[PDB]
């Protein structure tokens, strides 16, 4: 369409809002209640402009930019007298009752209300009466809440109810005494409550974890990185101050993770600033530990490796592609073992085969929301990686969206869409062992063991296409439910099949592939996605290697006398006693890691590897795209004794000193050249971010804002003589303020969102070609996969029905969000949020055991009789006991494993 | 009584038109009187009004087409359909057709409520229908609609 | 510890029988709890949410939005005096002073024995009949400050 703003012609979209069309042109209209991902309401009246119909008009009408469609022939005006003074009156009405507590506010220089108060140009106060005050609420360990700062813009409840689907927060109040929160005091049980810090334009909902050890936004040294907590790989902006990581911000990327993070990735950054982390190369000699620098530690490690006869490199899914390849080059290629179990590696390889050889397009996180039906097989999506679950919520709301669009109403007014919808949902069929958080909006939920979920998928694939292998023994009511599922999926334009390796069985992945092939064979636009376990598990599968059990057999047999374990706990992927015995039998154990694990004891050398806040690396998504994360700070800037070098740097220098007896501190793009010249499947990772010699208009990119404070007194407590800024040869980023963070810069990766006059998280709209859409000049990361021309075959192996037995108990995975990751559970803030280690029993199983809820029972695994209190689960089945995977002492390998001796303690 | 008399139910006097009537007693907020907020309050939500032009005649209560009308409009319609349309246009020679329930209130001698045709001035109502005001009052102001 | 009586559940279910969406009966469920117990306690919000199926945040917002859904405990007789403009012209400050001198309280608070709770009301719809008030769903018009103690002695 063609509009005229300020007596000037512009060409904008026709079906979008006028506010987003004007913001996509770079013009400045203040707003409080409109969000690009939440639609438009009238909770404020801040976006007021003056509209004229004809080309020439005198009076016009004061309209809202977020309520006016950007149609052909509108002549609106922004900086006239009346609209500007009306917006000044609206910000005056917002400052009518606002507390005078800006310097003691967690927003401060990150506050949208300050930016829009300054932008409207209101400084003189004419209000002389009393203000409005409210009490406070305890909203858990993550969201600090205080109601005085609010302006009643209704964005929090709009996100939390319509978008996030949470059933906790809401509006309780009246004309002026309007309250936003919880009817009681308690933790917000939604997994997306951490996005309220950036959704709220005021300091009502703030980061409690950042409130403790707080610094302002301009003091934050930011970096563009990837969240390492699970496989969704949401683009994040970690920001540090005084040598510790302080705040993770949402980093905009229009392909994956546009506006919202999950709670785990938002609040699981407390492990990188732990005080028990390995910060020095520590080698134990005799019975006491000595501390070395990098040089003599590398020399000694290379001498012991030269004196050894065979080296085993045990990688990890938590490590980067560059670090795992550096290990793969340090040890021989024929002996390099992936740090996962045999069943886990089989599930990962089958998932990769489905991804890159099934011939079915795998959707990204943004385009999951555009699909017409969702079938989730055996995956706790809301608890493993919750961003796909949020996208599934949006895809469910897509039916109400399209039904509203059929009534010729606009798509940016979410109130009319939810008016027309009225609990009209796309078909969502979730299968899990127990109840999920998606059951509120699901068309159907199937509570069954993993084999029964796989058989349900096989029945769905057989009903969709007769070429699939048939499964017998289906009950007529279950057959009717299969008929309902397949007539919902056959009538869907773009069906979606979601699975994962966290189900604990190959047959669920096989059933998901069979259903996707059956949907593709009849001409549907089916997509399939698999949620992997760790952040770079799929990259480890692409690179490949032996399983952990093969390496343990090699260590126990004695064929290798030297083992190098890279960033792996080794207890989550195998049994603890066998791993401890194999590592004790090895004459040389080197552990390259950044976290104090249980294998550092009786380990001959410990290399202080760098975490994602202190290292550069490449991680591969669950979708299949390869993104890369950058360093946030130099660990040697403060406490210069520590080195904390990158894992790939450590292993490559070890390899170079093994060969030529010389230490080489190489560069990251050399390792990228190595991985694209050695592995043809990883040849595409040199397209996510460019070379380190990439300078737009001659200069680098800044980690920190232009108002970085205290540069001559930050390190003055130990030395007044200011040290040189840390020179970064690995990346295209300088560690200090003299870079470039201009929104109109030809780049794909942005450290942080800051524009002149836009100091809020709502400053990301200046970095996009259209606001709420894709990022300008492309998106970070490249796909690395193509849809295959010819798919796989139908998987004939249909599993049998799960028949319970009295002596043997089947372990059912649960995967709690705040407790199914080692890196998450090492954070001190998750301990008050994570539930206590429990076990789950059927009512019939609890009756046959004679125990009640809350009573300790003892179960024996690996010769250890460990005791846990029970919980009665209605959705669980007989013969199964439920366990939270990833716990302390409960490895995720046990998912699908058997259990014995369920006796009361 | 209407349900007992065969009306207001199923097949009303042998027509096949099915209609059911309910009474919803609100708890009481003045914003509930507006049609969109009345629709929002009828759905069991907070009585916030709705934006336009998604109209209640296209998408109102529960996404269905609705019409909200006042008591006096629905009290004037059956007289229209029982006595005729030309009779309804031939009761007052004014642009506003029909009768209205007018009346003065506030320190008046006879504050009441009378049905009068449109085009009737407030002065004659105040002096004859309201009977004038009480002793020692000078009538410094008035308001046509209530508050 | 709140629980719902059987008559409450039958009345609420019969009210949800009248509407397409069970959410539409939340206001009437709160009104039923108000008619039986006099006010809506904290557990009643969760009870209505569990019976209806809507979350407790919506029920709490509905209870805290409408004026005549009391969440604080009130007395056995809720005096609701008019605070609008027609009764202001007819005179409601005199009857307000009479109530404040009789009950020795302020509007919005209850008496010490729990006998009366004084509250202003937006309007009563009885504007032509002078100043108006409601006590326990009983309306009163043409009020005078002298007749307030006579009017207040017929309630338990
Ligand atoms: S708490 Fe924040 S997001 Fe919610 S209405 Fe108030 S200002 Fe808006
Ligand atoms: S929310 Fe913004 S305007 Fe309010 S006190 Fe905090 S910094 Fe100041
Ligand atoms: S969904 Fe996974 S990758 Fe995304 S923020 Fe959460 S833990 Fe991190
Ligand atoms: S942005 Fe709030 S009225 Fe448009
Ligand atoms: S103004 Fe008091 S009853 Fe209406
Ligand atoms: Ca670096």
């Amino acid at each position: 369409a063609t509009i005229h703003v300020d007596g000037k012609e512009y060409e904008v979209n026709g079906a979008d809002n006028l506010l987003e069309a004007c913001l996509s042109l770079g013009l400045d209209i203040p707003y409080f209640c409109w969000h690009p991902a939440l639609g438009s309401v009238g909770a404020c009246r801040q976006c007021a402009v003056k509209q004229y119909q004809n080309a020439e008009d005198t009076r016009g009408r004061l309209v809202m930019s977020c309520m006016t469609p950007a149609s052909d022939g509108t002549f609106i005006s922004i900086d006239d007298e009346e609209a500007k003074q009306f917006r000044e009156s609206v910000v005056e009405w917002l400052m009518t009752n606002h507390p005078h507590d800006c310097p003691v506010c967690e927003e401060g220089g990150n506050c949208h209300l300050q930016d829009m108060t300054v932008m409207t140009g209101h400084s003189f106060r004419r209000y002389r009466f009393t203000k409005r005050t409210h009490r406070n609420q305890d909203l858990g360990p993550f969201i600090s809440h205080e109601m005085n700062r609010c302006i009643a813009c209704y964005r929090c409840v709009r996100y939390y109810k319509d978008y996030a689907g949470g059933t906790d927060l809401g509006v309780y109040g009246a004309h002026d005494n309007v309250y936003f929160g919880r009817p009681e005091d308690g933790t917000l049980e939604s997994e997306f409550s951490g996005n309220l810090v950036e959704i709220c334009p005021t300091g009502v909902f703030t980061d409690k974890t950042h409130s403790e050890r707080y610094n302002r936004k301009w003091d934050m040294q930011f970096a563009p990185s990837i969240c390492q907590q699970c496989s969704i790989g949401c683009n994040i902006s970690p920001g540090e101050r005084y040598g510790e990581l302080r705040r993770i911000e949402n980093r905009y990327n229009g392909t994956v993770n546009h506006y919202f993070l999950c709670d785990r990735g938002r609040f699981g950054y407390g492990y990188v600033n732990l005080k028990d982390r390995p910060r020095q190369p520590v080698q134990r000699r005799g019975d006491d530990f000595i501390t070395l620098n990098a040089e003599q530690a590398m020399q000694g490690a290379a001498d012991i490796l030269r004196q050894s006869k065979k080296v085993i490199g045990i990688g990890s899914p938590r490590a980067s592609v560059e670090s795992n390849f550096a290990l793969r080059e340090l040890v021989g290629e024929e002996n390099f073992y992936t740090g996962i179990a045999h069943g886990e590696q089989e599930r990962l390889q089958l998932a990769l085969k489905v991804l890159r050889e099934g011939g079915i397009y795998t959707p990204a996180l943004r385009e999951i929301e555009s699909y017409d039906a969702v079938l989730v097989l055996g995956e706790d999506v809301t608890q493993t990686g919750a961003r796909v679950a949020l996208a599934v919520r949006q895809a469910v709301k897509g039916k109400a969206r399209e039904m509203a669009a059929a009534q010729k109403v606009a798509d940016w007014q979410i109130a009319a869409i939810l008016n027309i919808g009225q609990r009209a949902k796309h078909p969502l069929f979730v299968t899990n062992v127990d109840d999920t958080r998606l059951d509120d909006i699901a068309a159907w939920t199937y509570r069954a063991p993993v084999e029964d979920q796989a058989r349900l998928g096989f029945a769905i694939a057989h009903a969709l296409d007769n070429s699939a292998p048939a499964v017998d023994g289906i009950e007529p009511e279950l057959q009717s439910k299969i008929d309902v599922i397949v007539q919902a999926l056959a009538g869907a334009k773009k069906p979606l099949i979601i699975s994962g390796t966290n189900a604990g069985s190959l047959e669920v992945i096989q059933a998901a592939a069979n259903v996707a092939k059956a949907l593709k064979g009849r001409g549907a636009d089916v997509g399939i996605t698999m949620i992997a376990r760790s952040v770079n598990s799929m990259g480890l599968g692409i690179m490949g290697g032996g399983s952990l059990e093969e390496a343990l057999t090699e260590l126990e047999t004695g064929r290798a006398d030297a083992v190098v374990v890279l960033e792996n706990d080794l207890h989550r992927h195998a049994s603890a006693t066998r791993v401890n015995a194999a590592l004790a039998k090895a004459p040389l154990v080197m552990v390259v890691d950044h976290q104090r694990t249980a294998i550092m004891e009786n380990a001959h050398l410990v290399l202080s590897a760098a975490s994602f806040a202190e290292s550069d690396g490449t991680v591969i998504n669950n979708e299949g795209r390869a993104q890369r994360f950058f360093q946030v700070y130099d660990p040697a800037y403060y406490d210069s004794k520590t080195v904390m070098l990158e894992s790939w740097r450590w292993l490559h220098s070890l390899h170079s000193t093994l060969l030529s007896r010389e230490v080489d501190w190489t560069q990251l793009d050399h390792v990228i050249d190595a991985v694209v010249a050695k592995i043809p499947e990883l040849a595409g990772i040199k397209d996510a971010a460019p070379d380190a010699t990439f300078r737009i208009r001659g200069q680098k990119l800044a980690r920190e804002p232009h108002r970085y404070s205290g540069r001559t007194a930050m390190r003055a407590n130990i030395s007044v003589h200011e040290p040189r800024q840390p020179q970064d040869i690995d990346t295209m980023f300088t560690f200090s303020m003299e870079g470039n963070n201009q929104p109109t810069a030809h780049r794909s990766q942005v450290p942080f969102a800051w524009a002149p006059g836009w100091n809020s998280p709502q400053a990301w709209n200046k970095f996009q070609d259209e606001v709420g859409g894709k990022l300008r000049f492309g998106d970070p990361g490249v796909r690395l996969f193509e849809t295959s021309e010819n798919g796989l075959d139908y998987f004939t192996s249909v599993p049998a029905r799960f028949q319970p037995q009295d002596g043997k108990w089947r372990i059912a995975p649960y995967y709690h969000l705040f407790g199914s990751d080692e890196l998450s559970q090492r954070a001190p803030v998750f301990q008050s949020r994570m539930p206590q280690p429990y076990i789950k029993l059927n009512p019939a199983d609890a009756a046959k055991l004679g125990v009640n809820a809350g009573t300790r029972v003892s179960f024996s695994y690996d010769g250890n009789t460990v005791t846990l209190p029970v919980e009665i689960a209605e959705g669980l089945t007989a013969g199964q006991v439920g366990l939270p995977m990833g716990m302390s002492g409960i490895a995720p390998v046990l998912a699908g494993a058997h259990l014995e001796d369920l006796k009361e303690a | 009584e209407a349900t007992e008399a065969g009306l207001l139910g199923k097949n009303i006097m042998g027509t096949g038109f099915d209609f059911e009537l309910f009474v919803h007693t609100g708890a009481g907020r003045y914003i509930c009187g507006e049609e969109t907020a009345l629709i929002n309050s009828l759905e069991g939500r907070r009585a916030n009004p709705r934006s336009k032009p998604p109209f209640p005649a296209t998408s109102g209560a529960w996404g269905k087409p609705t019409c909200v009308n006042n008591v006096e409009t629905l009290c004037n319609v059956p007289a229209i359909l029982a006595n005729g349309v030309e009779w309804y246009q031939n009761i007052s020679k004014s642009k506003d057709a029909g009768t209205k329930l007018m009346g003065f209130s506030g320190r008046v001698k006879n504050p009441g409520l009378w049905e009068l045709p449109f085009g009737t001035t407030a002065r004659e109502i105040l002096e004859d229908y309201a009977g004038g005001m009480r002793d020692g009052l000078k009538f410094k102001a008035w308001q046509p609609g209530g508050a | 510890a709140f629980e719902l009586s059987a008559a409450e559940r039958e009345a609420i279910e019969h009210e949800m029988h009248h509407y397409e969406d069970p959410r539409a009966a939340s206001i009437e469920a709160l009104k039923i709890v108000q008619k039986q117990r006099g006010w809506v306690p904290d557990g009643a919000i969760h009870a209505i949410a569990d019976v209806l199926g809507i979350p407790a945040s919506d029920v709490e917002g509905v209870a805290t939005f409408y004026s005549q859904i009391f969440r604080q405990p009130v007395g056995r007789h809720v005096i609701r005096y008019c605070d609008s403009v027609v009764c202001h012209i007819n005179g409601y400050q005199g009857i307000q002073a009479a109530l404040e001198k009789k009950l020795n309280i302020k509007p919005g608070q209850t008496t010490f024995d729990g006998r009366f709770t004084l509250l202003p009301t937006c309007c009563l719809g009885n504007c032509d009949k002078g100043p108006n008030m409601m006590i326990d769903e009983d309306t009163h018009a043409h009020l005078t400050p002298e007749a307030i103690p006579e009017l207040l002695e017929r309630y338990k």
